[PDB]
């Protein structure tokens, strides 16, 4: 898929709850001194936008591919499809923003984990979580893709259950 | 300054395209008085006088004359400073994104500084209006994840020591019960000698729909207006509909001696001097605003809440 | 509007960049004028 | 601006000491035309006409006349913006690192901004020349770890739909076999109606050294270079033929006409290195600067480039 | 490293390094002694 996604016959119809857009600005709270890196991504394997990515050093360049929490390099916050370039916030930096999830029913304050597809899921799935992820809001569906506001702050000392 | 600060130049050139806040319609021109304070608290002192005894008749010789006393009251108001950040294109980079009849990256959702500032200012003004009407700060339709605010920072709906009426969920569709509660609140209202003043009523869209129903060839709105005219010395009575309210009715006078808005003269959005820059074409800018400053006398606002559950 | 002219005084960085581009173009033109294969 | 930006003043003062790119010798003056773009795509439309029938003889009264049609084709080119960063010394800190013979910190490899910018610009110009000649961007002699580029971004060596010939490994020293392949490629060339134009050949140093041997029993008064020139003149309507040696090439011979109607170069006006306004500063004596450059913009008609590769393995 | 493609927001950019080489030339003094007749 894509982020921008088209001519319309008519325009689409308060200030509240207007941020529920797939192409919304990922950082709920931004900050200067946040490190952002550029990498290449596979244009036919998996679309890394708003997903946890890992570094795959290929024979021609270092790419980023959707990955699990065990081998996560960071979070892909934006993509330039013209150059097929992914922008990554390293895991060493804090993040507070909207990410792609696969569970349409997640409550606030729950512990979360990133799966092999770079997707937010409940931490009770069984895999030992290695990152501190907490749900700051209930998951909402855009009609279909599920998004959720999360706070990610570093790695977890001892893997939980 | 305009020879050096392109952003200040653009803000000056486009400041006039931001529409006026709708909160001005809820107050009289004399009720609003700006103050000089960004963040902190300000103490307002109100003086009064009273008669100690009956006046003294001046006849022949007399030295013992009745006296007039004085009293004072101190009120503290809190003001809060808030900020927002937005991204935009750079001035030296706008030329490479000036397309036909528009400027900016449609794919990247990047806009020129002037347009971005205008949109951000409009959104912040909407938020300020919501805070003034309600007294709470939230960005969700459910009204949750509210930002905790300082004490002595109240809106019209949540101001304490006012008349509060509740309509039970079983009577949520009975306009007769709603009007009975409204009459009870109006009876409990205390305006004293300042009763000769125009009155303002704010209602939600559902209540607005219910009001135009026939009275049980007369309308509930007409009956309410007559009832309010009975108490306000038959002055003007204004009715307003706001989507920021839900199952709430607000009634209050427009007299500057009872309810006064003393906002900071920096309350409306103002650009900040700091602009984030790097080697790319994307920059960041900051907008400041100030919240707080509503003062009201006791028992001068009627707030009716119609419970839904 | 070129850096070759010492009388030229840029006002801002955009004018400086334009002058750099014009200087590069003029240098290429001069090289092609002076070239003899 | 020069009263406020010492870096801009120094760049203006020292910009003239950067040598011209060597890629200018591979194109005619008319073949290069600047464009105003940094990143994105640009479309070019070429118009053609054709005859529908025989001409109509005009005699007495005629209302029906033979018509002439038209056709068009669209070509899309891509451009890419790239940047580099380099550290240097703060302007006010140069006096504390001035020496009797030089300026800068040898022990820490710190230079004045002017010299650092000159060296970085020279390196970037070399990289741009390599990209223009070969069509790939890399910093390794092996040629691997290539930076992925945009579509419709090609060089003279990797332009699709051209004539490619391969001299086998066993004949890597047989100049006769090399000339056989060259003649086959020249025969396969299709210049259309623009054949009467000068031609340009670029060769590696090894091939250039082989080209000065007497023509082969060895023949006198004639060289392999002369034989090649005559062969190319046999197809270019006896026009001029130029030969160049480039160390960037390796066992490669590139032949193409110097005609703007067939091959054109429309580079961005900011293709050559340009300083960036942003300069990183802190409480120390070390500052950072940025240089920008734009790549892309080579257009060529199909089947007008001959690329002969001599195989070693 | 390879150059950085400036698109959208990025602050991590490839760098260009510098090096300084010191060239030293050594000069040595040498002598011979030979016998002759005072002023076979």
């Amino acid at each position: 898929y894509s982020k921008s996604m088209i001519e319309n016959k008519v325009f689409s119809s308060c200030f509240k709850s207007k941020n529920e857009r797939v192409d919304a600005y990922s950082f709920a709270c931004s900050s200067y001194t946040d490190k952002i890196e550029e990498y290449l991504y596979d244009p036919a394997n998996s679309f890394p936008y708003k997903r946890g990515v890992k570094l795959v050093p290929k024979e021609n360049s270092i790419y980023v591919e959707v990955g699990a929490d065990t081998d996560m390099y960071g979070i892909c916050v934006d993509v330039c499809e013209f150059s097929c370039t992914a922008y990554v916030l390293p895991i060493t930096n804090n993040f507070e923003g909207y990410l792609v999830t696969r569970n349409p029913s997640i409550k606030i304050g729950e512990i979360l984990d990133i799966n092999n597809n770079g997707v937010i899921i409940k931490a009770g799935g069984g895999p030992p979580t290695a990152i501190n992820i907490y749900a700051l809001s209930d998951s909402f569906t855009i009609n279909s893709i599920n998004l959720i506001k999360v706070a990610i702050f570093g790695n977890r000392g001892l893997e939980k259950t | 300054l305009f020879d050096e600060n392109y952003y200040a130049k653009a803000v000056a050139n486009i400041i006039g395209e931001v529409k006026d806040p709708i909160m001005y319609k809820w107050f009289s021109p004399d009720q609003i008085e700006d103050v000089d304070l960004q963040m902190g608290y300000q103490k307002t002192v109100k003086w009064d006088a009273f008669l100690n005894a009956n006046p003294t008749t001046i006849a022949n010789e007399v030295n013992t004359i009745s006296t007039i006393g004085f009293s004072s009251e101190v009120v503290r108001l809190n003001y809060l400073k808030l900020q927002y950040k937005f991204r935009h294109l750079k001035q030296t980079s706008e030329k490479f994104y000036t397309s036909d009849s528009y400027i900016g990256d449609i794919n990247n959702n990047l806009l020129p500084f002037a347009q971005a500032y205008k949109l951000a200012s409009s959104e912040i003004i909407k938020l300020i209006n919501h805070f003034v009407l309600t007294g709470t700060v939230s960005i969700q339709k459910d009204g949750k994840n509210q930002k905790r605010l300082l004490p002595n920072m109240y809106g019209l709906l949540n101001m304490p020591e006012q008349i509060k009426e509740e309509v039970a969920s079983g009577d949520k569709d009975k306009m007769d019960k709603i009007f009975e509660k409204i009459e009870a609140g109006l009876s409990k209202l205390e305006l004293g000698d300042e009763f000769s003043t125009p009155m303002m009523v704010i209602v939600d869209p559902a209540t607005s729909l219910k009001l135009v129903k026939p009275y049980a060839c007369e309308k509930w709105e007409d009956v309410l207006i007559q009832t309010i005219k009975a108490i306000n010395n038959r002055e003007d009575v204004y009715i307003e509909t706001s989507n920021l309210l839900k199952h709430k009715i607000l009634i209050y006078p427009l007299n500057s001696e009872l309810i006064k808005f003393k906002p900071s003269k920096y309350m409306l959005p103002t650009p900040n001097e700091q602009v984030d820059k790097d080697s790319t074409d994307v920059a960041h800018s900051y907008i400041d605003f100030v919240l707080g400053g509503l003062l009201a006398t006791r028992k001068t606002i009627l707030q009716v809440n119609i419970k839904q559950s | 509007a070129s850096l070759l002219d010492s009388n030229f005084v840029p006002i801002n960085f955009t004018e400086f960049v334009q002058a750099i581009s014009n200087t590069y173009k003029q240098r290429r033109i001069q090289f092609y004028e002076n070239l003899k294969r």
